[PDB]
RNA sequence: GAGUUUGGCGGCCAUAGCGGUAGGGCAACUCCUGUACCCAUCCCGAACACAGCAGAUAAGCCUGCCCGCGUUCCUUACUGUACUGAAGUGUGCGAGCCUUCGGGAACUCUGGAUCGCUGCCAAGCUCA
RNA sequence: CCUGGGGCGGGACGCCCUUGAAAAGAUAUCAAGGGCGCGCAAUGGUUGACUCAAGCGGGUCGGAAACUCGCUGAAGAGUGCAAGAGCAUAAGUCAGCCUGACGUUAUUCAGCAUAGCAGUGGAUGACGAGACGAAAGUCGGCUCUAGCGAACUUUUGAGCC
RNA sequence: GGGGAUCCCUCGCUCGCUUGUCAAACUCCAAACCCCCCGUCAUCCUAGAAAGUCGGAGUCCGGACUGCUGGGGUA
């Protein structure tokens, strides 16, 4: 709403409402690589993102579509696509060389059973040394992922393919 | 997807001063919509009121959903389905004040109690506001996806049969 | 100014935090065995007495509040520098 | 209290009048004179000083007065349009002990002007040109700076 | 009278341009100077830790060492030589 | 292997803002649908959160355009003006001002442009 | 003692901010505007969640004075107190948990440019323990710059000589 | 909100678009001097740079010219 001269408009990513600077300068003083977690909608992605002054760039890159080879067919935005996808960028980044890093969530929510933690536990598991506490973890059964018992009949298959699809996951990065 | 939707639905009764009738007031809200009351609190003391910074004052209570619908559907009854251009913001909000609160099914007059009056705002908005409201990515919606008054009373009329004088 | 009697603070000769009480320190009497109580004896005569004939000073317009931290595990206490105030009560 | 005084600028601006305090109001009343809601004046005469001067504000309103009753003598209550450009800013003071803290006390205003600056715009007819000049010739006498009159507007139809 | 603070006569030096208040950015936060390098001395007036004198804004310092988040400057003051530090959001490198 | 669409994280932080106009979604994003659950409301599944079969490009987002205000840059006039570094047996009754050599605006004006540029990665794709 | 002689008046006699001060720094006067000799277990730390002032429109003797809804709103508010500076996914407001308003210790700044000088004060560290928080971090009080005092003496604290 | 029962009608401030003026302690702008650093030429420097240590001091009544519209002041 530039009124005129005096006017201050906020930085891009802000004035989109996409990034917190406040918090982009806490997690940057860490010298860290950030393990960044964003989910949409219909899946989740994570990325390993290092500053640089001409931007950020990214050494590690893992999306739920890549599930979908591995044998996954559940729906990707839920608790067990997030684990899962934590899980083969945690391995995909331990095979090039990577293995540390700090959680960077951005505007999202800090809730204990999230997707986001889901995400946090699967690249936990595989190694991929990264600071935390437990009791955000979602609990085990629920990233088996134990809500298809709710509604959906089709969706009790998700604990043996999750395990599946897991076991996989995990050969191709044996 | 231009329909505009009803956002919800808030009822707010100014008593003016804090106590027993406060409480009684409170109770009466929470009877007529059927969830929790929230007591709304002075911001300048004022010998008038008497009353001093941060003091309950009133009490108001959001519906969304069904529950809207259906408060929604008894305020307009009160009044007859009856609604004046002058009610209506200039974005598609209405509100009126009643006086009798013995009009709702379900509560009984006090001759303790004594009968409190309150104002029902019912706001319109369109499918998509979320985009206002959200945390990530929050952009004003533009100005050609707002209500007008005559789309709101339009709205009314095919949703409720509310006729608009 | 208002300070809590029991706080949770570091005590330096446990090496931890654990619960200290404040208690306020009072002045004690000026003993009379004390070499410059013997001085002043000693140079008490005839006339003037030096150092020992001033009157004492001034005051500040308000004076430090004097408190001493005791743990209540090992019973020590412990006196940091403290501030200047010129009402102080406890909060119980 | 003479305006030689006042009158040569040695110093710095005092006009910030939150910082002061107790300057005794301006003496100047009207801006405006004759027709103001006239624009269709074809010529138009002003008083530059040719100094850097300060003008006190007794000095601007004796001025004005002896220009604004010239004008309305000759062309009448409304036959030209007078504008007195400067507001008096400066916040005038003195010392009145000797030499110690001899910061001084708000006395007056004064207009602080420049070599070349307007001071007084006249807009007439035509055939008031010469009474608008004989006017803002009188107005000159009043001011502590030796003056001249320029002709803005409708030079060429005055010669 | 006339007092004698760090912050004297800082109106104008420790201001910021209109359309720079705020969040500055954060990558000034996050530079990495080497030993001997010259660096600039901006002091950022919105970072109120890490920054040294209002004297030193406008100085070419030497980085000669690090303190932590801060650096140790080398910082020509009249004629003398002295120990300034600063966090990197006060400081710049000189481009050649 | 080159480019594109979309997504994520960014850099510079209005040349990017505010406003208006016209187009798109196969994937992606999104609005959107619910509240068994993890998590939540000083009341409200509005938000946050979780789980998502449909509907939808009306919004966000993207692409095209518009000089309208704001901004930034150029151009002409102001103008080598204002101011100013150095020197001066130049000058004023004075407050001051001038000449020479060297620097040099701001505002406004004439006419233009500016309705962001850009780094890393990923995924869909378009290949010889 | 200062002092446009001295005296009367005052304190420009300690500390902090703006201007003076001439776009590095320094810079005098009984120069101009002034302020401080405190207040606060919350008016402090951290996390989460929110966003302020003021207008416009809607809402019942709830008046153009209350409370509430919507729109605009980079800040026109608030941040304890001078002045200046800083701050908006916050340095502001509310709430949850807390006491880092922690013991010890090293440098370098700046009082005191350049360029010696003190009690101090303020930045960056180290050691030892913690609070909050997914973590990153933040916290050595209250956004930054005022709120204070040598030697000797006594009293108090811990352990020793 | 100023003037002599339908507040029967008169209107000062307040908010904008144009006009005219301002600022030590205003700034959307913005020089010339100047300051730190880098390179360069120039000058000094092994007949000793920069740096360091030690011996001896005087000095802390200044004044003037040319500028800074320097501040104060009628001057
Ligand atoms: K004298
Ligand atoms: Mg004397
Ligand atoms: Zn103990």
């Amino acid at each position: 709403m530039a009124t005129g001269p005096r006017y201050k408009v906020p930085f891009r990513r802000r004035r989109e409402g996409r990034t917190n600077y406040h918090l982009r300068l806490k997690l940057l003083l860490s010298r860290q690589d950030r393990v960044v977690v964003r989910k949409s909608s219909r899946n989740v992605q994570i990325q390993l993102i290092a500053p640089t002054p001409d931007g950020d760039i990214t050494y590690s890159s893992a999306v739920s579509n890549e599930l979908a080879k591995y044998g996954y067919t559940g729906a990707t935005g839920n608790t067990t696509a997030a684990y899962l996808t934590g899980l083969l960028f945690g391995l995909k980044s331990l095979q090039k060389g990577y293995e540390g890093g700090i959680l960077d969530i951005g505007l999202q929510a800090s809730s204990a059973g999230s997707r986001v933690y889901a995400a946090l536990k699967g690249v936990v598991d595989s190694g991929f040394e990264i600071p935390c506490s437990p009791e955000v973890f979602p609990p085990d059964e629920r990233i088996r992922g134990e809500h298809i018992a709710g509604y959906r009949e089709e969706s009790s298959d998700l604990p043996e393919q999750f395990e599946a699809t897991k076991e996989k996951i995990f050969a191709e990065f044996s | 997807m231009r329909t505009p939707i009803v956002e919800k639905v808030i009822v707010h009764m100014g008593v003016g001063e804090s106590g027993q009738h406060l409480v009684n007031a409170e109770d009466i809200l929470r009877n007529i919509t059927g969830q929790e009351v929230v007591r709304c609190f002075a911001k300048r003391t004022l010998p008038a009121f008497s009353i001093k910074k941060n003091e309950p004052i009133g009490c108001k209570v959001t519906l969304r959903g069904q529950k809207a619908q259906e408060f929604l559907e008894t305020a307009l009854g009160i009044v007859e389905k009856t609604l004046n251009r002058s009610q209506f913001d200039s974005f598609g909000n209405v509100s009126f004040g009643i006086e009798e609160h013995t009009d709702f099914p379900g509560m009984r007059y006090d001759p303790n109690i004594g009968v409190f009056g309150m104002d029902v705002t019912v706001v319109l908005k369109r499918p998509g506001e979320r985009i206002c409201k959200r945390r990530i990515a929050a952009r004003k919606i533009p100005a050609g996806h707002r209500v007008t008054v005559d789309d709101a009373i339009a709205f009314l009329n095919e949703s409720y049969g509310v006729e608009v004088m | 100014m208002k300070i809590p009697k029991r706080f949770r603070t570091y005590c330096p000769f446990c090496k931890t935090h654990n619960e200290v009480v404040v208690e306020r320190v009072k002045k004690g009497q000026a003993s009379s065995m004390t070499h410059i109580a013997r001085q002043k004896k000693r140079q008490e005569g005839i006339g003037n007495s030096g150092k020992f004939s001033k009157v004492p000073g001034g005051d500040k317009p308000t004076k430090r509040i004097w408190l001493r931290y005791r743990c209540t595990v090992c019973k020590k206490a412990h006196q940091r520098p403290c501030f200047r105030a010129k009402k102080f009560e406890f909060k119980e | 209290k003479p305006g030689s005084m006042y009158r040569n600028v040695r110093q710095r601006s005092f006009t910030r009048r939150k910082y002061m305090g107790g300057v005794p109001g301006s003496q100047v009343i009207h801006y405006d004179m004759g027709d103001k809601a006239n624009t269709s004046f074809p010529v138009k005469i002003s008083l530059i000083v040719e100094e850097k001067c300060q003008i006190r504000h007794t000095a601007l309103e004796a001025a004005r007065i002896t220009a604004n009753r010239h004008l309305v003598a000759d062309t009448g209550k409304m036959g030209f349009y007078m504008k007195l450009r400067v507001y008096p800013h400066e916040v005038i003071r003195e010392n009145k002990s000797g030499m110690r803290r001899a910061f001084g006390k708000n006395v007056g205003t004064a207009a602080r002007v420049k070599p070349m600056q307007k001071i007084f715009t006249v807009a007439v007819e035509k055939q008031n040109f010469k009474a608008a000049k004989e006017a803002l010739w009188h107005a000159g006498q009043k001011l502590p700076t030796p003056c001249r009159i320029v002709v803005d507007e409708g030079a060429e139809l005055v010669q | 009278t006339n007092s004698h603070g760090e912050k004297r006569c800082t109106r104008y030096k420790l201001q910021k341009t209109v359309r720079e208040r705020g969040i500055s950015p954060v990558s000034r936060a996050i530079q990495e100077f080497e030993e001997g390098q010259m660096v600039h001395i901006d002091i950022d007036p919105s970072v109120q830790k890490g920054m040294p004198n209002p004297k030193f804004q406008g100085s070419t310092g030497k980085v000669i060492g690090q303190r932590g988040r801060s650096y140790v400057l080398e910082v020509r003051s009249g004629n003398a030589m002295k120990e300034v530090f600063s966090l990197p959001q006060h400081l710049k490198p000189q481009k050649y």
